[PDB]
């Protein structure tokens, strides 16, 4: 009857603790994603200004060369 | 100098797998009788 | 001219602090089972 | 009484291993774009040191030249 | 007994998830360094990018007026 | 200029082993 009591007690918090720590993954998770998509964003975007300016540059070095 | 190459990123896959993790974490919860 | 190229900057302290908040939040739910 | 509480710990196990599944492959797939990331960024930084090495080149054979003239 | 075979099964069950939780709390520890990392490197190349940009654009128009007033001179 | 280059392969493994470590954590009720 005791014994019941604090088993019972025992898995109400293993449940809310659970519960918790779940939502909890759940949102740094979501953080996770959020910051890897920020990431490949400012990558991608510094790569493209590079190409471009590898671009722009092979121009000007070929416009001045043939001067 | 046209031997000069830089690369890109694609993670979509990535985020897609933890967006179907967070997804499937909701599942996994508990409710006592 | 090459003024048409930009390069941007990254910023992810509200995420890094999104993250210490879930590791702290985390330490709340152990179990202290009472034996 | 003793069916509930046996039953009850039994989902308590199932969620659980469950979400510690989950849990694995996303640490799987964040360590995995971490790598991407990495590969990228150094890629392109290899990229950026060898363009201004190949720059430093150009701008001191056309710089020679001019001097010359 | 049924008693003892549900408090084993307790003591399992906080162990384990206590242990779940500490590496879970590491590998977010983990995520966020990295995070870190990839920010601190990313705006550093991001910086070196721009200075380039700069000192690009400061011999480009240093070089370019030269042959130009070279295009006039040699006229004369 | 500074070009700066990243290593998170500690940071890898330690996520590694985080997972393998998971793995002794399930529960054989």
């Amino acid at each position: 009857g005791v014994t019941q009591n604090v088993l019972y007690e025992n898995q109400k918090q293993i449940a809310n603790q659970f519960n918790k720590a779940i939502s909890q993954i759940q949102e740094s998770l979501t953080t996770t994603s959020t910051a890897l998509g920020k990431l490949q964003d400012v990558v991608n975007q510094n790569a493209q200004a590079l190409n471009t300016l590898v671009k722009q540059l092979s121009s000007n070095f070929g416009a001045i060369s043939s001067v | 100098l046209d031997q000069i190459n830089v690369t890109f990123l694609d993670l979509e896959y990535e985020m897609k797998k933890l967006e179907e993790a967070i997804k499937k974490l909701e599942e996994s919860y508990i409710d006592l009788k």
